[PDB]
RNA sequence: CCAUGAUAAGGAUUAUAAAUUGAAAGUGUUAAUAUCAUAAUCAAAAUUUAUUAUUUAUAUUAAAUAUGUAUGUGUAGAUAAAAUAAGAA
């Protein structure tokens, strides 16, 4: 949620922090892992596409 | 209405200039030629008024006409006799003497010492005024790469203008001779000065019950579904719907039970098909445009 | 008070210097009226004030009397005799109307604009959220949430 | 007739906080809506800013929606009443005509020969008169009567 | 106008620092687009409505023979990471590859990931006064 | 992607520097300024700050007023009476010679900061506790005003025989 | 003395700023001593928003023409430029000329104190036109520096 | 009116600094990006300090009458479900309609950046205390 | 899981002020009442007239739809997700004469001329 | 209030009427009309600014419409937009043009009429007897530049170009 | 045009785009003549149709004067077939009015909220459980007051759901 | 005067030229030409000012 | 790309009555000197340029994409504008 509306709406449990690495004292994220080696999914295109 | 406030015809011309004394000027010439050309087309209807006041016949067809009802104001077919009807078109034929008259009588009035052609009661065709087109150009005067502050303090304004006249001339009756002088002014009009033209005449439209029937609402009504946008153009036809004007009569059918399904007087299905006496099974019909 | 922010003071001489735009306007001068009237004090200095300023209203667009030359120069000082009077008549007036507003917001638990003293409440100038985290003049750190100079009921 | 303000200020040298004078998006002008239009601080022109915000017509097009919710609000709060569908037969003698349609006529008067004279569009009826009509169903009367003043009737302002 | 980096700085006025009318100014030059905002980064510089299609320009739409780069308002897609493909855009100096592809960038239009103005500075395209005038502001050393 | 351990060219670049100063063109130092006030003199810090006084305020006033009639307090209307008695004296006509300074011409430009600073640092410097035209102390007689809380109405029973 | 016969109604007109403010009074005796005065349909009081410097303006003409003001009603009509507060002094300036100018159309000799009082005189004065040259578009000329 | 200079050309090798300076200026805004995003989000979970100026009415009164004691009885559990963040906070007061028209008009709250400060701030120094490396508008703690 | 995030997902339909989802008693104090506050009370809701009743007036609204009425309460207008004009603004007439500055004009019509 | 749009069908009230609602329905197939189901109830606004007499900008009719938002972008924009067929737009493409002439006849078409013959734009003669003037005195200081080479580098058989001094 | 788009090249182009800037064919009638009998002997516009033809028509019809621009097509002639059927098509929609009365447009009338006098009985809507109740209710908040200092109506006659 | 008293609708601000000129080339007719035979304060009608005309006929 | 012309800005003593506080001395684009070269916007783009009035603390990104930065005692030096429906002697 952008701040206008729904803000205080936001859950922990959006933010991916499996994702990158942080930095245990200051709590803050240090680096980024890679997304697209790794990357699986079952829909690259929606599930309705065929080509 | 009476007098100055009604007509059959109305024509307004509007006269555009880039000066305003030309525009002026130029609405006192065209006013004097359409007086001129006013009264002689008047004057001559008016002398052929006068003789269809003196006596006439009556066509068959305008009796025709007086008595196409299927119920009077008194509640059954009306006769209405040739002199009747002779009597109202002798009326109307009264009212528009008066007003021919009036016309005339106002064409007549502005001689050169007297001459005032704003007022309508004074002069036939009168002029009325309309606001000027004045733009206003805003723009700098130098040429300046380097400020734009200088640029700024060097602004101009200039106008372009346009004037106008109007001129009015409102007719009792319609005459193809005057609408033909009148647009014909665009040849004469003076230097660099143009015109539009304005009609607001009279004209009969006739409604059909026949093509737009009047009917109960549908048994099942209309959403606002049938309203989204592109419903204009994929959820309606365009007005009159086509009704169809030939049935197929079925094999028990009669005369007055096709009738009956066709919602028709036996008499009017008759009528609609009168080549046909008898009417076999499979055969085609013409079903009377009434039919409900 | 709804206007709470930090703001320039100007010199007391530039404010009367605006005349009937906004020292002698009508409407201001009125509502100051009120309040000296409601706390049951006469108002002179206003009333000097505003006959001073009725009058030079009046003439406002007429030149002055014409000047004849004197070595003695008595004219010219008792011109400038009686425009230093009032201005000082004036002067005891602007005053009067700082005094007694910031006395009466202290009655009604009104709190100033930034930096304002307030004197039975804030003998320093009182603040609270200023753009600007320290008292300004101090040099003193602020308080979350800001100062309250009033105890709590209402 | 309103004194209230109707239009933005112009953008000019930086107002301050005065005698006389206040910042131009300070809180205390269109009742704290400038909220929406304010750029906080000593703003960078360079690098920052948001240009909607320092823009007259723009400007003054978002003042001018507030004003009309003021506008609206109000006239909504000066309602007491609320529009009901009657049937043409049930409905006092006075709208048994033709009423015009918004803007279409000349504003029309309730009831010249009666004496009186006023927009029959603003006429409302109390909801007491119309029972028998609104709520048919109900047998007795839900809403008791409106008891009425009798103004022949000797009381203390008639001094006795 | 003064220097000439292109073609048009013979047919141009600059006119001093002169104003025009709200939102246009002749020449796009979008120095914001890359300006990062956590909250606002789906609706800031892209689509105002999610349910908008891609761009034209996301689309082979004819025969081509190829391209030398892609549009900068294109958006960054899944495939854009995973192909391997060659992704180019046109900025200055010359182009700017994506080479190093991250699933951080899908659904943003590579305006966004470009740059416009980068805090490196070419010494060789100034000349010795310019150079002056970048070490009065405190950007080149010296 | 994998954020990388060394950036080559990226932090490579000269730092912008910090800015020195405040206010226009940034040169401006942090010290002490005419806007300052002074809150060791008298009641009204000086020069005063702007204030708003607002019909809300005299409404609130108003019912302030009732309540402490109603509650008999006496006290406030006391200290009011005394202040007011003491700031409200009549100025005295100045003596000829006397006028407020001008700022000498032939100093700097007409357009010039200097001008305005002359007047501030003239009007800071004379407070209205160094007003010495209005007469206000014990010394003074007071025709206009009454001297004490004894003779206000709310005595009256007293001055009752 | 131009008034109709039949109404009893004289009409002057008030001026100030060229183009802002015109204004049309109807003025008309009372006889039931009951007089009030009313622009744009709304009574005097709120229209000026109750500042009596700006009414007594108004009550001028009535004054300098020995007349007590509760023997006749009026009407000003705002036929210049629409605001929805004229609660100023200049619109004030030409309201009350409205009202002397109808004044002397009604009472002819009321004309003499009226001219002498200086309310009849018609001060020509507007605000500059505006012009993209100055910065506030009418009196500002923009900054200069030496070369 | 002079005829412009020719600029001189682009630079040797300046087109591999250009491609690189813009390549980690990317990769590195990534890290930016997902560093913001986990601030935003953290400012959005956790706890604000009050909404409301105590220095006016309604909210001056001693906090065991009044406002409070329509706040700690019927508003409580949902004044801490949105963290006394100051826009849901105002809307919740709209809504329990037992102030009813006030809330905007009488009222005062505090403004934008105090209201925004974390619970238990202490010193107003603190608006300047947070983290100036991340990009959330001033919506991070 | 569109729903879940308000402001997200506007499409170019959608317009605001958003409508809040209904609530069961809420149309009159009396309603209310009786389900929320006295539960004993006698009468469920306050007469309702049998002829319909119009709530937005003069608007005309679609039979059936969850709606809202223009707010009395100005913290309702205030505190509302209407948001302000901020790019370049439009008009489906005036687009063609570009900006006020810009004024096209086809034809030097006078502005007053009047379509018989 | 939030509260159900209600419509009483006259089949069921204690005297049958034609609802208001119905009539609109009725209108909008007539003059085909979109009728905008998201339309918030609460956004009822009049402009102000032109729909009240008290501002000097008054036209009577609601000059714009007060949506923030609103764009050129959005298909009810679109629905009801006014197409830049025949406006002044075109005017301007065939009216304006670099030599206004060209707007009502073909040059050579005139040219042929009138004068006997094709004549050169002004411009062009002034270079021409200029080169016949300053060919006259100096000679080579020039140029031989064509549009088809082939006809100088291979002349005809015949073409010996006199000889020059 | 009679001046200088009259004779060449562009004096055709010019033409048409007069023609067409000027499609617009106004089409009016007054209602009172359409009050007039039908060949049926039926009034062919009665009060009621005239209700029904003027909530129809909204802004079309002033003054008792209903006027149909038709600006559809880009020639007169088309506009004036166009006008001509629209107002054959909401004639013989206003026209229901005559087929009985539940085509007779609802008058809307402007009904005020119960007066002062009828909401004075709201205080006394249910007056005998709610003493009867209050004196329980009042035991219930003797009782409540020993315990705690402070008693609210939540722990008296008000319900709210814990979880 | 810079240019005859005369009702200024026989003058024309001259394009051009900063001057006036007479739209019939340098005839003239005086006042007394525009309003009727001996009209007070020559005027249509001599009861009242315009002003005065407009609101008595409304 | 050498290849003449022409309109800017720039207050300093013709004043009050029935009356204007903006000037000729020339600011890219315009008409007789030619004898290196296609450089021109139809989008989405690269800051060094004397010549520019920005929003400063109750509520803050919805339609063409639209600016992330500088809180620091209203604080150096040096500069800007105005006697015109306003109020200055
Ligand atoms: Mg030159
Ligand atoms: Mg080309």
């Amino acid at each position: 949620n952008r701040p206008e509306v729904a803000m205080h709406r936001n859950t922990v449990g959006l933010l991916p922090a499996h994702m990158w690495e942080t930095d245990k004292k200051t709590g803050k994220v240090k680096s980024v892992k890679d997304s697209v080696r790794d990357y699986q999914t079952k829909t690259p295109y929606p599930k309705w596409v065929q080509l | 209405e009476d007098g100055i406030r009604g007509s059959e015809v109305t024509y307004k011309i509007v006269l555009e200039g880039f000066w305003d004394h030309h525009v002026m000027k130029l609405a006192e010439d065209v006013c004097m030629f359409l007086k001129d050309v006013g009264r002689q087309i008047v004057e001559e209807k008016l002398v052929a008024v006068r003789r269809l006041l003196q006596g006439g016949a009556v066509d068959p067809e305008l009796l025709a006409a007086f008595n196409c009802a299927r119920a009077g104001p008194f509640g059954g077919l009306d006769e209405y006799d040739k002199e009747e009807v002779a009597n109202f078109l002798r009326s109307d034929l009264r009212r528009l003497e008066e007003q021919c008259l009036s016309v005339i009588n106002r064409c007549n009035v502005p001689v050169p010492g007297a001459t005032n052609i704003y007022d309508p009661h004074t002069s036939w065709p009168h002029v009325e005024k309309l606001e000027p087109w004045v733009r206003m150009a805003e723009f700098w005067t130098s040429s300046s790469d380097t400020s734009f502050t200088e640029l700024e303090m060097s602004t101009a304004h200039y106008e372009f203008r346009k004037f106008f006249r109007v001129i009015i001339c409102k007719l009792p009756f319609q005459s193809t001779e005057f609408e033909k002088r009148m647009y014909d002014i665009r040849h004469w009009l003076h230097r660099q000065t143009s015109c539009e033209f304005h009609t607001i005449y009279r004209r009969n439209v006739i409604h059909d019950s026949a093509v737009f029937p009047t009917e109960h609402d549908p048994a099942t009504p209309t959403t606002h579904e049938h309203h989204r946008m592109f419903s204009f153009a994929l959820d309606w036809q365009s007005a009159p719907v086509n009704r169809l004007s030939t049935d197929t009569v079925h094999e028990g059918e009669s005369w007055d039970a096709v009738a009956q399904r066709l919602g028709c007087s036996v008499g009017e299905l008759k009528d609609a098909n009168a080549e046909r006496e008898t009417i076999e099974a499979g055969v085609v019909i013409n079903v009377p445009v009434t039919a409900t | 008070n709804t206007f709470l922010t930090s703001s320039v003071a100007t010199p007391p001489i530039s404010v009367i210097r605006t005349g009937p735009k906004w020292w002698a306007d009508p409407e201001r001068m009125v509502r100051q009226k009120l309040m000296y009237f409601t706390l049951g004090v006469d108002q002179l200095p206003l009333r000097r004030t505003a006959v001073i300023q009725r009058d030079l209203q009046r003439f406002h667009m007429c030149k002055p009397p014409p000047r004849v030359g004197d070595s003695t120069g008595y004219k010219r000082s008792r011109a400038a005799q009686l425009n230093t009077w009032y201005r000082r008549i004036q002067y005891q007036e602007y005053h009067m109307q700082h005094l007694f507003t910031r006395h009466v917001w202290g009655l009604l638990r009104v709190y100033p604009g930034n930096t304002t003293k307030i004197q039975g409440k804030a003998d320093d100038g009182y603040v609270g959220y200023d753009s600007v985290p320290f008292h300004r003049y101090n040099r003193a750190p602020l308080p979350f949430p800001a100062r309250e100079l009033y105890e709590r009921r209402k | 007739v309103s004194t209230g303000e109707f239009d933005h200020p112009p953008f000019q040298f930086r107002q301050r906080h005065t005698f006389n004078t206040t910042p131009l998006h300070d809180a205390n002008r269109f009742g704290g809506r400038t909220a929406y239009l304010r750029e906080i601080g000593p703003v960078n022109i360079k690098k920052q800013g948001r240009r909607f915000k320092k823009d007259p017509r723009t400007v003054q097009f978002n003042v001018d929606v507030w004003c009309a919710q003021q506008t609206l609000r109000k006239r909504w709060k000066q309602r007491d009443w609320e529009v009901i569908e009657i049937p043409f037969r049930l409905v006092p003698r006075e709208q048994q005509r033709v009423i015009p349609e918004l803007y279409t006529d000349i504003p029309q008067m309730t009831d010249p020969a009666r004496n009186d004279f006023s927009n029959i569009r603003n006429k409302v009826y109390d909801r007491e008169e119309l029972q028998g009509v609104l709520f048919p169903a109900a047998g007795a009367m839900l809403y008791p009567p409106l008891q009425r003043v009798d103004k022949q009737a000797m009381t203390l302002d008639k001094y006795l | 106008l003064k220097i000439a980096k292109s073609a048009f700085g013979f047919y141009l006025a600059r006119r001093g620092q002169r104003k025009y009318p709200f939102l246009r100014r002749p020449h796009i030059k979008n120095t914001h687009s890359m300006n990062p905002s956590a909250p606002y980064f789906w609706s800031f510089m892209t689509a105002k409505s999610q349910m908008a299609f891609l761009p034209e320009e996301n689309y082979i739409t004819g025969d081509w023979t190829g391209k030398f780069f892609v549009s900068k308002r294109q958006v960054y897609t899944l495939q854009h990471a995973t192909s391997g493909a060659k992704v180019r855009v046109k900025s200055f100096p010359s182009i700017f590859e994506f080479n190093s592809p991250s699933r951080w960038n899908i659904g943003k239009e590579m305006n966004t990931l470009t740059k416009p103005r980068m805090d490196l500075i070419d010494e060789q395209m100034l000349t010795k006064k310019q150079r002056l005038d970048y070490v009065r502001a405190g950007l080149l050393p010296k | 992607t994998a954020t990388p351990e060394r950036f080559s060219v990226l932090g490579t670049t000269h730092p912008k520097p910090k800015r020195t100063g405040f206010g226009r063109n940034n040169k401006m130092r942090s010290k002490p300024s005419d806007n300052v006030a002074w809150y060791d003199k008298g009641p009204v810090e000086w020069l005063p700050r702007p204030v708003r006084l607002t019909y809300d305020h005299l409404d609130q006033l108003q019912q302030w007023t009732m309540r402490a009639t109603l509650d008999g307090r006496t006290e406030e209307f006391n200290r009011i009476r005394d202040l007011h008695r003491e700031w409200s004296q009549h100025p005295l006509m100045p003596v000829l010679g006397d006028v407020e300074p001008k700022f000498p011409l032939n100093l700097f430009k007409q357009n010039h900061r200097a001008k305005k600073r002359f007047l501030v640092r003239w009007h800071k410097a004379n407070t209205p506790a160094n007003w010495l035209w209005m007469p206000r102390g014990p010394t003074v007689v007071t025709p206009l005003h009454r001297t004490n809380p004894t003779q206000y109405p709310e005595n009256w029973k007293q001055m009752v025989q | 003395a131009e008034v109709d016969p039949e109404t009893g109604i004289a009409v002057g007109r008030g001026c100030a700023d060229g183009e802002k403010y015109h204004f049309t009074a109807l003025l008309r005796e009372n006889r039931d001593h009951n007089g009030i005065i009313t622009v744009m349909g709304k009574p005097l009081s709120l229209v000026l928003d109750n500042k009596a410097w700006l009414m007594e303006m108004v009550l001028m003409p009535f004054d300098e023409a020995n007349l007590d003001y509760r023997d006749f009603d009026a009407h000003i009509v705002s036929e210049g430029h629409a605001m929805p507060s004229i609660a100023n002094e200049i619109a004030a300036f030409a309201l009350r000329m409205a009202v002397a100018n109808a004044l002397v159309k009604l009472i002819p000799l009321t004309r003499i104190p009226l001219k002498k009082s200086g309310l009849l005189s018609v001060d020509r004065r507007r605000e500059r036109g505006q012009f993209p040259g100055y910065l506030d578009g009418k009196k500002v000329k923009r900054r200069f520096a030496k070369r | 009116w002079a005829k412009p200079k020719k600029r001189p050309k682009v630079g040797q090798g300046f087109h591999e600094k250009a491609q690189k300076w813009r390549e980690e200026y990317l990769l590195d805004r990534h890290r930016a990006l997902a560093d913001s995003l986990r601030a935003y989000v953290e400012f959005s979970t956790s706890k604000r300090v009050e909404p409301w100026d105590a220095r006016f009415k309604p909210f001056d009164r001693i906090e065991k009458d009044g406002v409070y004691v329509l706040m700690r009885y019927m508003m409580e559990e949902k004044l801490q479900l949105c963290n006394y963040h100051h826009r849901p906070v105002k809307r919740l007061f709209c809504n329990i309609g037992l102030m009813g028209p006030q809330i905007t008009t009488k009222a005062r709250w505090k403004p934008y950046r105090f209201a925004t400060n974390p619970a238990g701030t202490s010193k107003a120094e603190r608006m300047y205390q947070r983290d100036k490396t991340v990009y959330t508008h001033g919506h991070n703690d | 899981n569109a729903e879940r995030f308000p402001h997200e997902y506007h499409t170019p339909t959608s317009r605001f002020p958003p409508t809040p989802s209904e609530t069961p008693a809420t149309q009159d104090w009396m309603a209310y009442t009786a389900k929320y506050l006295d539960k004993q009370f006698t009468i469920s809701a306050e007469p309702a007239p049998v002829y319909n009743v119009n709530k937005l007036w003069p608007m005309q609204q679609i039979p059936g739809k969850v709606d809202q009425t223009p707010f009395e309460e100005d913290q309702t207008w205030l505190l509302h997700s209407i948001p302000v004009q901020q790019l370049e603004m439009h008009h489906h007439e005036k687009d063609l004469q570009d900006l006020p500055f810009i004024n096209h004009e086809q034809f030097p019509r006078s502005l007053e001329w009047n379509a018989p | 209030g939030v509260h159900r749009v209600g419509y009483t069908h006259p089949s069921t009230l204690p005297v049958p009427c034609a609802q208001r609602w119905d009539l609109r329905l009725a209108r909008a197939r007539i003059f085909q009309e979109y009728i905008e189901e998201k339309a918030p109830g609460a956004w009822q606004l009049e402009d102000e600014r032109s729909m009240s007499p008290e501002f000097k900008t008054f036209t009577g009719y609601p000059m714009r419409d007060m949506r923030p938002g609103y764009g050129q972008n959005l298909p009810d924009y679109i629905m009801k937009k006014r197409l830049p067929n025949n406006t002044h737009y075109e005017l301007f493409a065939r009216r304006d043009i670099p030599n206004e002439d060209n707007a009502m006849y073909g040059k050579y078409l005139y040219d042929m009429t009138v004068h006997g013959t094709s004549l050169p734009s002004t411009y062009r003669m002034h270079k021409d007897i200029n080169k016949a003037q300053r060919n006259d005195r100096k000679l080579s200081g020039n140029r031989f530049k064509v549009l088809c080479s082939s006809g100088a580098k291979n002349p005809p058989s015949g073409w010996e170009p006199i000889p020059d001094a | 045009d009679n001046l200088q788009y009259k004779r060449y090249d562009w004096q055709g182009w010019y033409q048409r785009m007069l023609d067409v800037h000027n499609r617009n064919v106004s089409l009016r009638c007054r209602i009172c003549d359409l009050q007039r009998l039908d060949g049926n002997g039926v009034q062919f516009v009665d009060m009621q149709t005239e209700r029904r033809l003027r909530i129809l028509a909204q802004h079309r019809v002033g003054m008792g004067v209903l006027k149909l621009d038709a600006d559809k097509y880009e020639d007169q002639a088309d506009n004036v077939t166009f006008g001509t059927t629209k107002l054959s098509e909401l004639l013989a929609d206003a026209r229901k009015a005559q087929l009985g009365e539940e085509y007779w447009p609802s008058v809307e009338l402007k009904v005020r909220k119960p007066s002062g006098q009828s909401k004075a009985h709201y205080s006394l809507i249910d007056n005998e459980r709610i003493e009867k109740r209050s004196r329980e209710l009042y035991e219930k908040y003797r009782d409540a007051k020993k315990r705690s200092l402070f008693v609210t109506p939540m722990e008296t006659w008000l319900e709210v759901k814990g979880m | 005067l810079v240019r005859p008293d005369v009702p200024e609708d026989q003058y024309v601000d001259s394009w051009y030229i900063c001057t006036s000129m007479t739209h019939h080339m340098g005839d003239y007719r005086p006042w007394s030409a525009s309003a009727p035979p001996n009209a007070f304060r020559f005027r249509p009608f001599n009861e009242f000012d315009a002003k005065g005309r407009e609101y008595v006929q409304y």
